[PDB]
């Protein structure tokens, strides 16, 4: 159910993707971004709390990641190392988590 | 009747740069409601960060399982985390609290 967008799937070296979120649960607590397609928290770019309503950087993050409360990924000046693959936990206020990956591709 | 409440371990020990396990469990006679407020609120960027892993054992509507695993601790994760349970007609269950102490590597 759980899906993510890259808009736009192929990105040019310097421009804009922006990772959209679709399938969002009712009851959240959190989301969290990770580079990779595995959810490790020494690889999180990010991460956003639903009660805080604030955004905490991660480990992976280069400053030009930048999470929003409806879960979507905005990576500006992307680079090459940027390209790959994107793993989005969602953690509900069950404490249970959906988990749902993205990529994108640098041209 | 009233929901049963039961933590294990109580009380542990552990070192620095260790992970801290601990199980939660409530189950009665109709819908339980485990309360999180506590565990959430000391370690609401750790379970976001993927830091401390919530797995649930069991999750049938009248009996819940949770394992809480705090990864790699610290002297800050040396503190007490309360949990609640109460059924839809409201009895509550008696709250238990997991005490955790952290010690120095030397
Ligand atoms: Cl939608």
């Amino acid at each position: 159910q759980l899906t993510t967008e890259s808009m736009p799937f192929n990105v040019a070296e310097g421009k804009e993707v922006l990772l959209l979120v679709h399938n969002l649960p009712q009851q959240l607590f959190g989301y969290s971004w990770y580079k990779g397609e595995r959810v490790d928290g020494n690889r999180q770019i990010v991460g956003y709390a639903i009660g805080t309503q604030q955004a905490t950087p991660g480990p992976a993050n280069s400053g030009r990641e930048t999470i929003y409360p409806n879960a979507s990924l905005l990576i500006q000046n992307v680079t090459q190392n940027d390209t790959g693959f994107y793993t989005l936990q969602v953690i509900k206020s069950d404490l249970v988590n959906e988990e749902a990956t993205g990529q994108f591709h640098v041209y | 009747t009233a929901p049963t409440l039961t933590v294990t371990p109580e009380q542990q020990t552990v070192k620095v740069d260790e992970d801290i396990t601990f199980t939660v469990t409530v189950e009665d006679e109709n819908e339980v409601e485990l309360g999180l407020d506590d565990l959430k609120a000391k370690y609401e960027n750790d379970i976001i960060g993927a830091r401390v892993k919530i797995k649930y054992l069991t999750k049938e509507p009248n009996k819940k399982v949770m394992e809480v695993t705090i990864m790699k601790a610290t002297l800050a994760d040396k503190g007490a985390i309360t949990f609640t349970a109460k059924d839809k007609a409201g009895n509550q269950a008696e709250p238990k609290t997991v005490t955790i102490n952290v010690l120095p590597l030397k």
